[PDB]
């Protein structure tokens, strides 16, 4: 019983490791896509740039810590 | 003939039971029921208590389906386009017809804007009253139909509806007057609002003010201003132009008015720009 | 008139609406926030309890019952728009079954696609417009096989009783064929705008604006998907932290019971380079 | 098929979408800030447990282990609740834009089926 708990914990620590890595990628990808797509009609301006217009990146409070 | 009599028996909207006053083109099958249920958020009608229960368990709407354009600690206002929210506005017109004798549901709700006043709660925003407005009115009416729901009447909500209607006209840089066939209860409320705002404006200005200057600051038409002055016996005619003065009565009315401590609309809390129709 | 109070109000109106700091931005319709358009009445629930679930090992829920009836209602309107002409000629379950399979209720195909794109593949794509009670319900295709025929037999009779019209009371709308009856129950007539066409050049220019607007919606959809993914993996992360926390406590208890030393590296977090 | 009508209808349908995206995303940010402050609340209590293990091992019990474990589990649980809300909010924004995009792609397809749109 002791061996089973230790082995399925290394797998869950690995998954946490995997989720943190893909999380960091998405954060960067979001920031890069904001730069590519927004630099007439915009989801930012009204369909009819600035570092404060990054409403997608500013949704993460981790990105707010970085910028400040 | 049929439209000249009360259509429904008794209606339970939310927690308050209301007794309709006039005919309303609800589904005629509902006229055979003792109770009709009206959802407090979607204004949907129900004859079956079971259908009502199932509906409430699946309904996630907790406020008028539109943008919140005003909010204080007392009431909030929502702007709803009839073209965008067909189902909700139809339900509102059906509900309002119960208490408006001359309201017409002949055509669909597309050509109207609906400004709905709500009070916030733990459950959400509860509709207490509203007023409609033509998107393009030939006569320049700033209000088509205006209604305070019977469960919230005699609480000053009707005054807040009229105030907000003029705050929209002031933000539009236009003068406005409610649609001309005013009901007996509706006329009584507008005369009270027109007197209160005119008396307050004259007293605080403390200087002679022109009719055109009053019309510019309050968005009231010159017709309504002159008529309000005649009632207060403060209008006179000199050299082809009308002049409004001040007497003991107005200063006395201003004192009793200020003591009432009524709730008012704060224009600084109105985040709203006039819709643009092509 | 409106002094009176309803006593069962607290049963029908439960939940909490949380106020936001900034003004509400909303445009979804009533249909968007209501869920399945079919709602059982008292007659439907007695049938479900006494005829369907009386001795069944597999329970059909009220929510699942409405899913089936809503698909029947949508299919019949498509295949038999003029059912009122001959209500008794309503299609059988087997005849309507192919249409039921292809049915796309409440943007199911769109939600299923979004659920696939996010990399979730778990639970269902859930929005602010969806109630939590719907979580338990089985997929429609599975319901069609287990309960489709039995429920349709019941729904068929109710459809015949109302002469091919709707079971739920409907507003009276104007009919093109009939002369006006000066009927006060007829309401909400529609009058089209009927505007002249623009010049062909403006059509070409607007066709170009349409392609440009299409690209911007694609760009916004990509960002919306990335944010959904970021929150999805963040949900996976906190679910791991909960499971890791319970897997660490249990190991420590068993380890202390056997008095084993060392191997603590999985019981403590380790700092690493994080952007 | 009228491209000018399709463009007019599409702009009217999408007129409120940028406002909704800002509204939804700033609520996600408002919740993510609450999540970070709650993350520090359990990571600090979890650091106390880990500091003990580094010096004495997992065999001795931390003097406040039973008390800290209940508080960490509690704070970790309300973190999951906040994170679920952000997922729901993120899904709505994705749902709204995807539904508007699908309707536009259907119109473009209908325009391409005629010689109207190239
Ligand atoms: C455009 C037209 O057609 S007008 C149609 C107006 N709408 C209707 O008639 C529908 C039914 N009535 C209502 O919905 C409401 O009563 C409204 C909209 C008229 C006003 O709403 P209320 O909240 O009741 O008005 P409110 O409480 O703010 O008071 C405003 C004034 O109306 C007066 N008033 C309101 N109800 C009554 C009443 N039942 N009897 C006598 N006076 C009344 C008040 O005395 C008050 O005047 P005051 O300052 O001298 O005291």
């Amino acid at each position: 019983s002791y061996e089973a708990l230790k082995a399925e914990l290394k797998k869950s620590l690995q998954d946490r490791r995997e989720q943190e890595d893909t999380f960091d990628n998405l954060q960067q990808e979001i920031y890069d896509k904001e730069t590519e797509y927004f630099s007439s009609g915009n989801i930012i301006k009204g369909f009819d740039f600035n570092n404060n217009d990054r409403i997608f990146s500013l949704s993460s409070a981790t990105y707010v810590k970085q910028q400040h | 003939e049929v439209a000249r009599v009360r259509n429904l028996n008794r209606i339970i909207m939310g927690k308050y039971e209301i007794e309709p006053w006039y005919f309303s083109p609800y589904p005629i099958e509902l006229t055979d029921e003792d109770f009709i249920y009206i959802d407090d958020f979607t204004l949907q009608y129900f004859g079956s208590k079971k259908q009502y229960e199932r509906y409430r368990k699946k309904c996630t709407l907790r406020h008028p389906p539109g943008n919140e354009i005003y909010r204080d600690d007392y009431v909030s206002f929502f702007e709803i386009d009839g073209r965008k929210q067909r189902t909700w506005c139809r339900n509102l017109c059906l509900l309002s017809k119960l208490f408006l004798d001359h309201k017409t549901l002949y055509y669909d709700v597309d050509p109207f804007l609906f400004y709905c006043m709500t009070r916030r709660d733990e459950l959400g925003h509860h509709l207490v009253g509203y007023f409609s407005k033509e998107k393009e009115s030939a006569d320049g009416y700033n209000v088509a139909c205006i209604l305070t729901l019977p469960q919230y009447q005699r609480m000053g909500y009707g005054k807040l509806l009229i105030e907000f209607s003029y705050e929209l006209s002031k933000k539009e840089n236009k003068v406005g007057s409610p649609q001309k066939p005013l009901s007996d209860l509706g006329l009584l409320s507008y005369r009270a609002y027109w007197s209160d705002t005119l008396i307050t404006l004259l007293v605080e200005h403390q200087k002679e003010i022109t009719i055109d200057e009053i019309s510019s600051m309050t968005s009231m038409t010159t017709t309504d201003i002159l008529h309000t002055a005649k009632t207060l016996n403060i209008l006179r005619y000199y050299k082809g132009q009308h002049i409004i003065f001040l007497n003991e009565d107005i200063l006395d009315r201003y004192n009793r008015l200020k003591a009432k401590k009524r709730r008012t609309i704060d224009p600084n809390r109105l985040i709203w720009k006039p819709p643009v129709f092509t | 008139d409106a002094s009176m109070t309803w006593n069962e109000y607290d049963k029908f109106y439960t939940g909490s609406f949380q106020e936001t700091t900034s003004y509400i931005k909303f445009s979804a319709t009533v249909e968007d926030c209501c869920g399945t358009n079919y709602n059982m009445d008292e007659r439907d629930e007695t049938f479900l309890n006494e005829q369907v679930n009386k001795g069944s090992s597999d329970i059909l829920t009220e929510d699942e019952f409405e899913i089936l009836c809503s698909s029947f209602e949508h299919a019949i309107h498509e295949r038999q728009p003029f059912l009122s002409m001959d209500p008794e000629s309503i299609l059988s379950f087997e005849e309507l079954k192919p249409t039921l399979i292809k049915s796309d209720m409440a943007d199911f195909n769109l939600r299923n696609q979004l659920n696939h794109e996010i990399n979730s593949h778990k639970t269902h794509f859930i929005t602010q417009f969806d109630p939590v009670s719907q979580m338990n319900t089985r997929p429609l295709i599975q319901l069609i096989e287990k309960f489709g025929s039995k429920i349709y037999d019941y729904w068929r009779e109710r459809k015949i009783e109302v002469n091919g019209y709707e079971i739920f009371p409907q507003l009276k709308f104007e009919r093109p064929g009939e002369k006006e009856e000066i009927d006060p129950y007829v309401c909400f007539r529609r009058r089209e705008v009927r505007h002249p066409r623009k010049t062909r050049r403006i059509d070409i220019l607007n066709s170009q604006r349409l392609r440009a607007l299409h690209q911007e919606l694609k760009n916004a959809k990509d960002l919306a998907l990335l944010v959904a993914k970021r929150e999805n993996v963040s949900l996976n992360w906190i679910n791991d932290e909960l499971k890791i926390f319970d897997q660490r406590v249990k190991i420590k208890n068993l380890k202390r019971s056997l008095n084993i030393s060392g191997e603590d590296d999985d019981l403590i977090n380790h700092k690493r380079k994080r952007p | 098929m009228d491209p000018s009508l399709v463009l007019e209808q599409t702009i009217q349908d999408v007129s409120n979408l940028p406002s909704e995206f800002r509204y939804l995303l700033e609520e996600i940010g408002s919740n993510d800030l609450k999540l970070i402050e709650e993350k520090k609340k359990y990571e600090q209590k979890e650091s106390q447990i880990h500091k003990f293990i580094r010096q004495q091992g997992s065999i001795p019990k931390h003097p406040q282990e039973d008390g800290l474990d209940k508080e960490i589990k509690e704070s970790l649980l309300k973190c999951q609740s906040l994170q679920r809300e952000k997922c729901v909010l993120a899904n709505t924004a994705l749902f709204l834009i995807a539904r508007h995009l699908n309707k536009l792609e259907k119109n473009i397809a209908l325009l391409e089926e005629d010689g109207v749109l190239a």
